[PDB]
């Protein structure tokens, strides 16, 4: 913001945002399948004790 | 605005994420070095010759003040055409080598 004028700026701003937004995503959709293997193994505890 | 987040009028008992808080910056400083004095910049663009294409001319220019005011002034509009910077944040960036 310091260097550009605001007009391209939000051009340059637009591939950090989108980048960073899927750069997000996939630590989510990751997190869903590691917790659906936790708990397979959280059920298989609870049927074990 | 628990209300407000839960689109609801009567919330219900639990425990709710509302916001989150960031401590508000007081004052403001600027400091650049102390460094003063008037540039070079007349030299170069009031000279009378300038060298050819195959052998153009070398400067250097240090210790300075960017002011980027008359350059507007000595001729009319034309292209700046500038890649790596707006043209109308010069003065405030500041500059190396
Ligand atoms: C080259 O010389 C010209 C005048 O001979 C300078 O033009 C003026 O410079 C002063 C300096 O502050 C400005 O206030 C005026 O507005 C300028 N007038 C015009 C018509 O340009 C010019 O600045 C000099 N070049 C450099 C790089 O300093
Ligand atoms: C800036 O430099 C000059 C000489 O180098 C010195 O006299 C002056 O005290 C300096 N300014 C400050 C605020 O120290």
């Amino acid at each position: 913001f310091s260097r550009l004028d605001p007009p391209e700026a939000e051009v340059q701003i637009d591939r950090l945002i989108t980048g960073r937004l899927q750069s997000l995503q996939t630590y989510v959709t990751q997190q869903l399948i590691r917790a659906a293997e936790i708990r397979a193994s959280a059920n298989l505890a609870a049927t074990k004790m | 605005e628990t209300k407000c987040t839960l689109k609801s009028f009567t919330v219900e008992k639990g425990i709710y994420q509302t916001s989150n808080f960031r401590v508000q910056p007081t004052e403001s400083i600027v400091r650049f070095p102390n460094i003063t004095n008037l540039c070079p910049f007349d030299e170069v663009f009031n000279a009378t010759r300038f060298a050819s294409v195959y052998a153009w001319n070398r400067k250097r220019i240090s210790n300075c003040v960017a002011d980027y005011s008359v350059l507007y002034n000595l001729a009319p509009f034309f292209t700046f055409k500038c890649y790596g910077v707006s043209p109308t944040k010069l003065n405030d960036l500041c500059f190396t080598n």
